[PDB]
RNA sequence: GCCCGGAUAGCUCAGUCGGUAGAGCAGGGGAUUGAAAAUCCCCGUGUCCUUGGUUCGAUUCCGAGUCCGGGCACCA
RNA sequence: GACACGGUCCAGACUCCUACGGGAGGCAGCAGUGGGGAAUAUUGCACAAUGGGCGCAAGCCUGAUGCAGCCAUGCCGCGUGUAUGAAGAAGGCCUUCGGGUUGUAAAGUACUUUCAGCGGGGAGGAAGGGAGUAAAGUUAAUACCUUUGCUCAUUGACGUUACCCGCAGAAGAAGCACCGGCUAACUCCGUGCCAGCAGCCGCGGUAAUACGGAGGGUGCAAGCGUUAAUCGGAAUUACUGGG
RNA sequence: AAUUGAAGAGUUUGAUCAUGGCUCAGAUUGAACGCUGGCGGCAGGCCUAACACAUGCAAGUCGAACGGUAACAGGAAGAAGCUUGCUUCUUUGCUGACGAGUGGCGGACGGGUGAGUAAUGUCUGGGAAACUGCCUGAUGGAGGGGGAUAACUACUGGAAAC
């Protein structure tokens, strides 16, 4: 259900940094960004009506690495919730297990975060859970399995989180490497460089 | 895959040597152990008008799947080579250590020479009675004199000593010599379909004699033929309308299949072992053409002459690619050609077939290679 | 004859039982007059395992209804005393 | 498994009791026109399904294989 | 209680046995076969569980049921690895032949291992019932019988289960439609109103963003497109809501 | 806390606005085909011929109803080999149980199909001129006799059925 391909062609498609290749380098730069979407990507875009709705719709999916059917399922699950449907979106999409692991800093990249959740190394409430799309319950702890705790990879990942934002809707221990949770993520507390305004419209038609 | 054949003398141990390779290669590699009764009593088959008596034995090798032909009579070996009823490549020379090379064993080397049988892997049998190192070298020396005269290099053909009686019973001390015998064959389940039925209430009923393997009711089996290959599962084996679970090689029993209509299985198919054989449409063969008064032709044919090959259950037509130098194949030739088939089918270097055209006898050949 | 029996619901390899009151001449998940409580034999070690509405049941036995073996076992499982 | 009829240049068929294969509808190559039509100038492009025999010579004579169509079987 | 699926008598049709007089049968019950058709699976296992029938009970029957096998038919979860990696290569392609692009892609290197394959641990679905025994009812009785505690031996088709641990090695796992506007995403070459494309408007007549291929990119994903079918769009049957 | 809910474009024409059909953009399917195809969970899997059918199987149980016991396993009397109780072993319904028969109970449940049917049906809301095995509440009773038949014997028709 993932991409598993040249996952930086996505950043050149929209121009906005997706952080899919955070890694050991501060800023990528070895990607020839902003002027190479494809072989004929030198031609200026048309920016059509259906496209403006589409271009940010695919972008958010390229960020979360979510299946379109899975995106549509989360869409209608957000439709049957209280308040603004657009706001109902980002709360649930920030509820995906590996994404919280990414916010905790245990995962260098989202791809690395999901590669850890799949390999039964992650543990929530003393329970080994493997589904990446596990909706995190309000105020709960998430840690790493003992016999696979800090095995050279997540070790390198701990230094990376020091230069990250580390949001205010959770709390990371980093001593025993515990990913504790607080109140539901607010729209004003995230990156805020994404527009959910247009996303609600694409599925309206 | 390569088909071999025990050429030799009566009372030498050709049938027990054939039983030696098929049994022990079925315990450490795979296949089916054959009983001594079927290798001796060969069934009768009418090949192009004249009835022949041959026994087709098969066993599995780590690399390929080697076949084996064995005739109980000396009269049957005359037809086997000079015409080519049972196509053979690695002719196993069976010479006894007690008696030694005798006139009937000498003829088979000359009979294979004039025709074109390229490989002869010699195995000296019956060496469990005599114990003398000077005698071991003397019988081995009479064999080297019996191959050099017929255009066969005696310095590269391997010689393996042994005894086939205890190679059949199970004494491990002699089994290592049977394995290197088959090992030297490298360097130097299968079921032909003969009849098909369909009874009301069961489905498709396929009948044929088993050449190799053991059949269980409820196992996954594959079907290979000249038509579109499919997959099935064993749902019953019956003999004379009587239940027989353990289907062994040699038994001409009827098998029941799973989920196939009558229009998909016909004469020319083969129930094979799952994922063990691929189809071939391109191979090579060396044939013999007989005279008009004895059944064949009296005039040669051209390149492009496409006769019908009847291999063990088929009547498939194939186009002939005559080699350079060969333009007109006249009756009495023992020359070769490259055979191209119109249908994907399991073709091995040794599977036997009769060649017919005009609705009658034309000739027979020896499959040498698969291109 | 009215009987108090079970009703296999839920799914394959994960049963469930909604004890009901129906007739002996009907199907297992057939037509019934009233359902009274349920039973979850493979639920979990939690606060809720089985709810039996006894009062309504005693109301039916007085009419002439016969209880089933597995059903009566639940009545002793509810422990009339404590 | 067995028995007949079609297998004839793109297509439908004629020609046979041995003698170097026809016709029709075609279709098409060129001048003209932005391009065709009309008009004018000129035409077979065939393994007679495959393969062989009785050979000065086989489409046709005797045979088979395979494809298609049309009839009957047999019942582990 | 039927005017009766696995009952009766009668007539007819389709089959069958036949000692030719006379008889037998009903898969629209589980499977299964012929045929029909564009198209739809095993002549499986157990009564462990629920329920049904008989019996005081024990048990017995249970193609109801509970499971298994089979099919991508649909939904849903998940995997085909991640990090690093510029001479920004080879090869492919385009080209203002400068170079760009495929492209961090790969190779190389460092780690990890779900699900598979191999070998061991191991729930729950189980409530009862059989025998024994204590007490209390019942009785003339410490008997019999019943009920309530308890003990013992246990009862599992699925089942080489669920789940868990461990071993080995990136090791076994990615295609499908599209690319003129509608509608997201392009050029070149070959073929020249020929071959073909197609949902509609329409393209191809020797310079095709629409034909075929190649490269690139685009949409979706173990699914992708197509066809058949309904509703919606259709306020083109309008009561809501038209003339 | 419990219906937080509605998009359009192309196409008549030289060009425009209209009226007005046609088409597509979406969702879905008891699906089929083409192609490809790793595992698992839960559902569904003969829509056409209500077409015809091989074979096995799909509803039997009760000895706490009775006569019997044809078998199986004990007991008991006995009988013979002979290791004098180690065995062989012929009678016997005396028991456990049990083919066939009589009787009770079920067979009208469960399972499948949608052919028929436009109101004798179904759905909705009421109703009175009914019956109701099995289970249950309440009040009493449960006294006394006879005549047959299946199983089983003898004979016997019929290929079988019977
Ligand atoms: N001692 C001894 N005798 C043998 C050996 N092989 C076969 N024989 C004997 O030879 C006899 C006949 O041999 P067989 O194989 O029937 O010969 P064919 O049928 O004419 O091939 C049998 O009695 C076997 O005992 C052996 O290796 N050693
Ligand atoms: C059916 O009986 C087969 N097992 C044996 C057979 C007999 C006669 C002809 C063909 C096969």
């Amino acid at each position: 259900a993932r991409y598993l391909g040249p996952k930086l062609k996505l950043s050149r498609r929209e121009g906005t940094d997706l952080f899919l290749k955070s890694g050991v380098r501060a800023i990528d730069t070895k990607c020839k960004i902003e002027q190479a979407p494809g072989q004929h990507g030198a031609r200026k875009p048309r920016l059509s009506d259906y496209g403006v709705q589409l271009r940010e719709k695919q972008k958010v999916r390229r960020i979360y690495g979510v299946l379109e059917r899975q995106f549509r399922n989360y869409y209608k699950e957000a439709a049957r919730l209280k308040g603004n449907t657009g706001e109902n979106l980002l709360a649930l999409l920030e509820g995906r297990l590996d994404n919280v692991v990414y916010r905790m800093g245990f995962g260098a990249t989202r791809a690395e975060a999901r590669q850890l959740v799949s390999h039964k190394a992650i543990m929530v409430n003393g329970r080994v859970v493997n589904i990446a799309s596990y909706q995190v319950s309000p105020n709960d702890v998430v840690s790493i399995r003992e016999k696979a705790k800090k095995q050279s990879r997540v070790k390198a990942a701990l230094e990376l989180a020091e230069q990250r934002e580390k949001p205010t809707w959770l709390e990371v221990d980093a001593g025993k490497m515990e990913g504790t949770f607080k109140r539901k993520p607010e729209r004003s507390d995230l990156s805020a460089d994404i527009n959910e305004h247009l996303i609600v419209e694409l599925y309206s038609k | 895959h390569v088909n071999v054949g025990t050429i030799g003398h009566v009372d030498h141990g050709k049938t027990t040597l054939t039983a030696a390779i098929t049994t022990v290669l079925a315990k450490t590699y795979g296949g089916a152990a054959r009983a001594f009764d079927q290798i001796d009593n060969a069934p009768e088959e009418k090949a192009r008008g004249i009835t022949i008596n041959t026994s087709h034995v098969e066993y599995d090798t780590p690399t390929r799947h080697y076949a084996h032909v064995d005739c109980p009579g000396h009269a049957d070996y005359v037809k086997n080579m000079i015409t080519g009823a049972a196509q053979m490549d690695g002719a196993i020379l069976v010479v006894a250590a007690t008696d030694g090379p005798m006139p009937q064993t000498r003829e088979h080397i000359l009979l294979g020479r004039q025709v074109g049988v390229p490989y002869i892997i010699v195995f000296l049998n019956k060496c469990d009675m005599v114990d003398d190192e000077e005698l071991l070298e003397l019988v081995e020396m009479e064999v080297r004199e019996l191959l050099s005269q017929y255009d066969f290099p005696g310095d590269d053909t391997p010689i393996v000593r042994g005894s086939a009686l205890k190679a059949l019973e199970g004494d491990a001390e002699w089994e290592a010599k049977i394995l290197e015998l088959a090992g030297f064959l490298d360097s130097y389940f299968l079921l032909p379909i003969e009849d098909v039925f369909s009874i009301s209430g069961r489905g498709t009923v396929v009948t044929g004699r088993v050449e190799r393997g053991i059949i269980k009711v409820g196992e996954e089996v594959e079907i290979v033929g000249i038509k579109e290959t499919q997959k099935s599962t064993c749902t019953g084996v019956e003999m004379f309308r009587k239940l027989l679970d353990e289907g062994r090689a040699g038994e001409n029993v009827g098998v029941l299949l799973r989920g196939i209509k009558r229009e998909e299985i016909e004469r020319g198919q083969v129930l094979a072992k799952p994922g063990t054989i691929k189809p071939h449409t391109k191979f090579e063969s060396e044939v013999y053409i007989l005279s008009k008064d004895e059944g064949g032709r009296h005039t040669p044919f051209f390149k492009g002459y496409r006769p019908q090959f009847y291999f063990r259950t088929t009547d498939v037509t194939g186009t002939i690619e005559l080699p350079e130098g060969v333009e007109m194949v006249m009756p009495g030739d023992n020359i070769k050609m490259v055979v191209t088939l119109i249908h994907p089918i399991a073709m091995d270097d040794g599977l036997r077939f009769a060649i017919r055209e005009g609705g009658r006898t034309v000739g027979a050949g020896v499959v040498a290679k698969v291109l | 004859m009215v009987t108090i029996r079970l009703a296999r619901h839920g799914a394959k390899k994960r049963p469930f039982y909604q004890v009901v009151v129906a007739d002996s001449r009907n199907a297992r998940n057939g037509r019934f007059i009233e359902r009274v409580g349920f039973f979850n034999p493979i639920a979990s070690e939690k606060e809720e395992g089985t709810r039996l509405d006894l009062d309504r049941i005693a109301h039916w036995v007085g009419q002439g209804a016969t209880i089933s073996d597995r059903v009566a076992a639940l009545i002793k499982e509810v422990n009339k005393a404590a």
